[PDB]
């Protein structure tokens, strides 16, 4: 009888529930059908809703009356989260006791204007050598993890959420990074295993995986990483910093794909909707660095866009190059070549990482990448250029040896403290003399008896974390007691 | 809920039935239209188009169908008969033996549809499968309770490729297997059935092993978009109920996507991608993630993927990879030079590929073939221009071993001996890893590219090399 | 009298390069003009 | 891809350029 | 054009039925092709890889399957197929053949690189292949 | 007639208003949905239905709306504050401040909306723009009061080009000045907008200079579409009532096509090439032909134009070209090398390159210069196959002098000090001109070619010169 | 060179290549003349979508070559749909001077040439067509019915026991 | 935009019927087809290649074919016309340049290699051609 609350169903058909009724029904609004399945009414149509499932649509017939929800799609919030894996909506999936819910934020949520933003400064620490060092990352930035398939992308990520793991012991809040991770369009097997290489390391104990599998509905695939920016966005507007990494994003715009098009939305380029773009665009502009007035807190977002056979022209990938402050290209041509990460250096860049890099670094990593800016050009041309001339060959014998030091294991991120003393021994060519096979192994052991040495050589970094002169004239002393080993 | 229907209208795989208020039956339930004699013809409900009405797709053909014959409601999806019954039989889509050898006797029946395991059950299980294969138990060693995927164009051999792990691996694997055939050819059944009964998995006269399933390409879209949820019903049960590890051969599970593109456009979807269906990753996702290890049992999947017309770009392989534990890409280049198993070295991956599984050993010997068969396909234009001879004191050699190494890569398969004559070989695991250090090392850079043609190992490299000496 | 035997083959292995990259151009154009009308078509055609 | 087909094309169909012009100044 | 394929199968399906032989020879399954995206395009049907519908396999499919041998209990006949596809530069990579390939028990190749050099017929012999004639 | 009217459908961002009788709205007017506090949601007419129902466009989002909701009509399209009292405040679309600094000053109004100046009002203005850089001032001199534009793709520098162009012209231009940010990063208006409150064009003791109307990429495409035409109004308010010369930056104006592209599919439009929209040239020229110089006014616009992947020929940049009086190509591929500003010396164009402007002096060193890069140009093939030696003593020292020009044209910026350290550097117009002729003579060409990396002035690579020899 | 490299086919179809300025229009005014006195049959000529001043200039040309006299009688027939026609009457004149090669053929038992010019244009005339009646195109922007329009005008140049019909198409 | 080329054309057409000599130039064609593809695509005519409608080819022909030398007969005028149109990357393949190049009688194509190298104006020689250039 009563048709502004309540409807029943015209038709329902693979995950499109056309409602008669809900006359007072707001825009985006969640809806829960008479057989507990979710959904929230995308377009309200002039006669009819247009309702999509956060489910399947086997338990719902013609006719099934439909109640209402009265609120927004919201998601829960807050630090009883951490260590949870949930799904798109919120509703635990691990198994280990329900969710305790601080406050609630919506999971469409306009980014923060201009005045309560500031400059980045805070840096944030990957762990990769090859990334702290050439393509910095501050806390509120975009940083793009492209590349084709399976060249290292999401292990890139782990070793980040892996990093932050030195910091959650102390007692310091600017240096606190929450770690969130939104596994889009994935298998089961492959988070849940992800999920134990997170226990493996307790890094899961501050982190919030959001997992939307293959198997779920396409809104759940869609909605999965604004549900997991709203709960990293607690952080941010709490003083706390926090991080975020979308994986993926090139196949959630596959979901948003489905729901345009049956509901019969006009499709655009490449069968995507014309707002395939702003599906992206007010998604990572959620992510910054917020005044001391507004709680002085940061969360970073990381996304990953698979590519097609390196294709960094296709639609999705274009969209967000253009949106994110900065990219990290993964070559898959460059894995075989032992080079792992992968990272493709003359096209990944940072924008407004190089103020947020760390001064102890920036000393010796602001020339250090502009070795490689020319090694790149002169490697590839040592048998074409058929010139046998030692005049510039100098360069050889240098970026042969940086580059291979630029190799990291996986899931090994190695602190500040431990990547310093490496590049200053690169960037000098005082390791030319050791061959391309045992440099690997030099390094191995290079970092482990530094802290047995100088123990108190660490400890200055882990308050301090600038290198001053007097630094320098023991490095030099520390330099030439250990080249004849 | 058991009423009765009527058809309205019936377009080419896809018949909508139109039924009475209350007595509409849900989706993905199963309905019956009484040939009688012949058989019986069973529908699936598709999707609520409202006015008392359902689509539905056709599991058969339906050439005939007149608009106003009735059609009974079962209450239930497409129930098959489960259990150790269905062992040594070929049974179709719909649960009914096409082996002709007397009804499958069984106590449980199940529907075809059913939830996929929850994130609660998954299992972590990173062990790895000895193949006997040289390229496949060194690049990218399979992961036993994962997936494994065959991808590669049309003739490259991803069904020959399949056969041999049946004849070898079924075998020494105590545990059940499972062969749903979707939409390939006929004959590959039939001269696939005899070889089952005369190697011992299959005895009429006593106890089998594998269960067969086929729906064929002579099998209209309904059949041959849903035969991959029977066979694939038959494996859950072996493995929640029994607790067994089982294996599930799928050839090819490119039909199952493809077939539903040929219905997408009469169930009226907007046509996604290259004439694609939206519902691409979902209703792969609901087939590929029911195969997963869970705590009860386990289940290894090998799976042959077609690739429509080389495109690796396609949207139907694309959303495979993702739900592929290791992949084992075919190349057709690499075919027609002859190099047969044709595994690009380059493109084939796996997630035991690390330290923490095998081992440093092992790593570095793969680490340094992938690197040196990028060398040589890098410099592919210099050699294919100027010429081999073009070339630096070290990028000369690094082509001389990476040539051995691709076709030391080949190995004669067992059911090879029809096409080659040479004698089925398999290499062990270990045997494998050594027998690439004495070639990248200094050892053995004196033998021709020809010793390493349809090898096992540098035992019989130095048996051709005997007779090479001679 | 060498050299010519390396710049001789290297115009017939380069027009031997030239025509598979001829033909594979005239199929990534005609692949080209469809796959971008079908997004046409399936957009005009769409209501 | 395709952006690069006539790129890699422009390449090849000048280094024709070059090795038949280096044929008869051999000679 | 896309009925006589089937009908011609039908006509030689008599005598594989009877315990006979019987040859049909499609030529060629690359033009039945065209009329069926023809009528496919003007059915509203939408189109795909090369403007081809997504059943164009299964065209192809259910046709030349109908060609076997039989079991020696329904008298033993055979019924032998040879399609004929017509490629594009030697583009063996396309949609139909790569279609066809898929459905035929091997194929034999002709390059016209062979046929004017003088081989006649420029049977590629390293692309031909019979898979069941061991 | 301002009144009421209902909400008949929400879809996505496309609201249809339902009015009655005589009470239509015209087009491009501006409805109020009322939510009890500031920053109410606005819609903008765009289509009229039939039925007395209008098609509309969301300046905001569309989560809450409820159909049957009151809608109110301005009968006016959305009228925004116009005035020097705009000047140091940061305000969107709508015309409302978001700075939180308070209400905005300001005594007339006038609509966003706005036919263009006639062709009998047309000013020809061919003055040359003094900018600062080295290679701008030469080969593709600006044009003051008219129509400058930035392209390439994303990694190549428009914006830093753009923060440079803003710390050398907005002090040296005596007028007024607008930036208007389409659909581009909030915290590069941030980051923008702190130099401002430091470089003196804002402050907030006193009234400031430049007025800031943003609409970031966070915002619908409804927007994004007309917030150009919002910045655009304040910028001829200055030049037809105050009658001063206004500098208008805009980035990105490749947004504002994207935006009109995204909700051209939701307005029943059938899409054209790349998915772009029938209305491109039309909707871009109702927008470019308002910026122009006029015989009251003078209006600069420095419009960034992006450029999808790297196409120039893609359907938005390439329409743009028409428009503009003087391009500034910015090619990937001089970024990879490390030479920034990456322009292209040959590509980017001027219509300022005569004799009749600048005199004949200046365009024959500028010709002398491409065709030098030219002749480079076509020589990369010898140099990378035979080496330097194998090269007539003519074009090896052109070779010789190419190669320090396009290192020369390198200028390190006075916002590149975060990027490379560098100290940034300043040149006047003249300067560089007899500083080429030295280059282009041989009376320099004594200096090493890496003395030029990020030096300004040829009085200073002597200068490097002295301590890299020592 | 015609009669020993590429023999023409009595019935058959023939193609023109070379662009022009090259001795195309001289070659087809040969063939009129030549199979008019050596076998005794007439020739048609039908513009297919071509310009109108190439159109002048050939009906001058074949009025001083001696194909065709007012004074007289002529050889060749002439039939041409320029461009400035819509692409209704572009894709129908090859239907349209076919017939008249027929009549000669079936009723007067002779052997006809029909020169089409250009035959693309022919093709293209029905793609625009095609998009008119708002079927989907095909292929490349064809039509779905690209084999059985160009069968349609094809297949009605044979050989029969009355008469033939060669057919010469650039 | 789209009736330009037309009304331009019937007013350089007066002094062509009068005996006299006209010449117009159409800056540009390449510009006035997207402007007839934007109103044929909004009053719903179904698009074609490029999203070009099936009469663009009509357009253009029945435009230039009007430009022509008239005998003494009808005063001995003639109207010459000078089309531009705008490539994209040399792509003389497209659609609206093979429409136009197809029409007009020759062509002179304008390579921007030969700008840059300072051969103003920068005329390709080798392959812009005159038809009645002789
Ligand atoms: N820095 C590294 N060093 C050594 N090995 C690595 C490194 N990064 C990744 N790998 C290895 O490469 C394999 C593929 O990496 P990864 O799983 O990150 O792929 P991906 O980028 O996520 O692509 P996909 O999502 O398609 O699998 C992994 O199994 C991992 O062991
Ligand atoms: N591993 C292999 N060794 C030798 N020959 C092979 C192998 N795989 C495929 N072939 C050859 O390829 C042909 C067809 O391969 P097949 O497996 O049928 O392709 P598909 O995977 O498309 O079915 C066979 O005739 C066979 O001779
Ligand atoms: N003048 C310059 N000097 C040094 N680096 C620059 C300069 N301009 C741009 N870059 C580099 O280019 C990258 C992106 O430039 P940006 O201005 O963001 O380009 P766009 O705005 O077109 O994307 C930055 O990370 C920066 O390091
Ligand atoms: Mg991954
Ligand atoms: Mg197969
Ligand atoms: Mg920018």
């Amino acid at each position: 009888a009563n048709l502004n609350e309540t409807g029943r169903v015209l038709s329902v058909g693979d995950g499109i529930a056309r409602v008669f009724g809900l006359n007072n029904i707001q825009a985006e609004e969640l809806v829960e059908f008479a057989s507990g399945v979710k959904g929230m009414a995308l377009n309200l149509e002039a006669g009819q809703v247009g309702i999509v499932l956060f489910g399947s649509d086997r338990l719902v017939k013609e006719g099934e009356t439909v109640k209402r929800s009265g609120s927004i799609v919201d998601v829960p919030v807050g630090p009883a989260l951490l260590g949870r894996v949930v799904d798109a909506l919120g509703n635990p999936i691990d198994g280990k006791g329900p969710i305790e819910t601080e406050f609630r934020i919506r999971a469409q949520v306009k980014a923060p204007g201009i005045l309560p933003r500031t400059s980045v400064n805070e840096p944030m620490q990957t762990g990769l050598k090859a990334v702290d060092a050439l393509v910095p990352i501050g806390r509120g930035q975009r940083e793009l993890i492209i590349g084709d398939r399976q060249t290292g992308k999401t292990q890139i990520a782990i070793d980040t959420i892996l990093n932050q793991k030195r910091w959650n012991y102390g007692q310091d809040e600017k240096k606190k990074l929450y770690c969130v991770y939104v596994a889009v369009g994935q298998k089961r097997s492959t988070v849940a295993q992800l999920v134990q290489t997170l226990e493996h390391h307790d890094a899961l104990k501050y982190s919030i995986i959001v997992a939307a599998t293959a198997s779920e509905a396409a809104p759940l695939q869609y909605l999965a990483p604004f549900t997991g920016t709203a709960m990293g966005e607690w952080f941010r507007d709490n003083g706390k910093g926090a991080l975020i990494v979308f994986d993926d994003l090139s196949k959630q715009a596959v979901a948003y794909r489905q729901m345009s098009l049956l509901l019969r939305r006009p499709p655009g380029r490449e069968a995507y909707p014309g707002d395939v773009f702003y599906l992206h665009s007010r998604l990572l502009e959620r992510a910054a660095k917020m005044n001391e007035r507004e709680g002085g807190g940061s969360l970073t977002a990381l996304p990953i866009i698979e590519t097609q056979g390196g294709d960094v022209s296709a639609y999705i990938p274009t969209n967000v190059i253009s949106i994110t402050d900065g990219q990290i290209f993964l070559e898959a041509e460059l894995f075989y070549k032992g080079i792992r990460p992968a990272i493709n250096v003359g096209l990944s860049v940072s924008r407004v990482g190089s103020a947020a890099q760390v001064k102890a670094m920036k000393q010796v990593a602001g020339s250090l990448k502009l070795f490689l800016a020319q090694y790149r050009e002169v490697a590839a041309f040592a048998q074409f250029g058929s010139d046998l001339d030692a005049s510039t060959k100098q360069t050889l014998t240098r970026g042969e040896r940086l580059t291979l030091l630029l190799k990291q294991k996986q899931a090994s991120p190695m602190s500040s403290e431990e990547m310093v003393p490496l590049i200053y021994a690169g960037v000098n060519g005082y390791i030319d003399n050791i061959p391309v096979k045992q440099v690997e192994k030099f390094e191995a052991e290079f970092v482990s008896y530094l802290h047995a040495n100088e123990s108190d050589l660490l400890k200055d970094i882990a308050a301090t974390g600038e290198l001053s002169k007097e630094n320098l004239e023991k490095l030099k002393s520390i330099t030439e007691n250990f080249v004849g080993s | 809920g058991v009423g009765s229907g009527k058809i309205r209208t019936v377009i080419g795989a896809v018949v909508d039935v139109q039924f009475e208020q209350d007595n509409l039956p849900a989706i993905l339930n199963a309905l019956t239209i009484d040939r009688g004699e012949g058989n019986k013809l069973v529908l699936e409900v598709a999707q609520h188009l409202g006015e008392n009405t359902v689509r539905t797709i056709a599991m058969d053909g339906t050439e005939g169908l007149v608009r106003g014959t009735s059609v009974a409601d079962t209450g239930a999806p497409i129930t098959i008969p489960v259990g150790r019954g269905t062992l040594g039989r070929i049974i179709n889509v719909c649960g009914e033996p096409i082996d002709e050898r007397g009804p499958i006797e069984a106590t449980k029946f199940l529907p075809i549809h059913a939830d996929p395991p929850t994130f609660a059950e998954q299992s972590t299980t990173a062990e790895v499968l000895e193949t006997g294969i040289k390229v496949v138990d060194l690049l990218a060693p399979y992961a036993r309770g994962g997936k494994i995927g065959l991808f590669g164009g049309a003739g490259v051999g991803k069904t020959v490729f399949i056969q041999e792990l049946i004849n070898n691996i079924a075998k020494a694997h105590g545990g059940f297997s499972v062969f749903c055939g979707v939409g390939e050819r006929t004959r590959e059944g039939n001269d696939l059935y005899r070889e089952m009964k005369e190697t011992g998995v299959i005895n009429l006269e006593g106890e089998s092993k594998v269960t067969l399933v086929f729906g064929q390409m002579n099998e209209p879209p309904g059949a041959r978009a849903r035969v991959a949820l029977t066979g694939l019903t038959i494996a859950e049960y072996f493995r929640d109920e029994e607790g067994q590890d089982v294996l599930l051969f799928v050839d090819n599970i490119f039909r199952f996507t493809q077939a539903g593109s040929e219905v997408s456009a009469l169930l009226g979807r907007i046509p996604s991608a290259v004439g694609y269906q939206p519902t691409l990753a979902t209703d792969m996702g609901a087939l590929q993630e029911r195969i997963t290890t869970t705590q009860k049992g386990s289940v290894t999947s090998v799976q042959a993927v077609y690739v429509p017309a080389d495109d690796l770009t396609d949207p139907a392989p694309a959303t495979t990879f993702a739900h592929l534990d290791a992949t084992t890409v075919l190349s057709r280049g690499i075919s027609e030079l002859g190099i047969y198993p044709a595994v690009d070295p380059l493109d084939s991956k796996s997630r035991l590929l690390d330290i923490d599984v095998v081992g440093q050993e092992h790593y570095d010997v793969a680490s340094n073939v992938q690197q040196t068969l990028q060398a040589y396909k890098s410099l592919q234009d210099i050699i294919a221009i100027l010429g081999m001879d073009e070339l630096s004191e070290q990028d000369k050699l690094t082509v001389e071993r990476a040539r051995k190494i691709q076709r030391f890569l080949s190995q004669p398969f067992t059911v090879a001996e029809v096409f080659t004559g040479i004698e089925g070989r398999l290499v062990s695991l270990k045997d494998t890893v050594r027998s690439f250090k004495e070639i990248l090392d200094g050892k053995h850079d004196a033998l021709p590219e020809a010793a390493f043609y349809m090898v096992g190992g540098i035992e019989e490299v130095v048996a051709k090399a005997e007779k090479l000496a001679a | 009298s060498a050299r010519r035997n390396a710049m001789d083959n290297a115009s017939k292995n380069a027009s031997d390069m030239i025509n598979k990259y001829s033909i594979l151009y005239n199929r990534t154009r005609q692949a080209v003009i469809t796959n971008e009308l079908v997004d046409i078509i399936t957009g005009a055609s769409s209501l | 891809t395709l952006r690069e087909i006539e790129m890699r094309l422009k390449s090849i169909k000048n280094i024709e350029k070059i090795t038949n012009t280096m044929k008869i100044v051999a000679s």
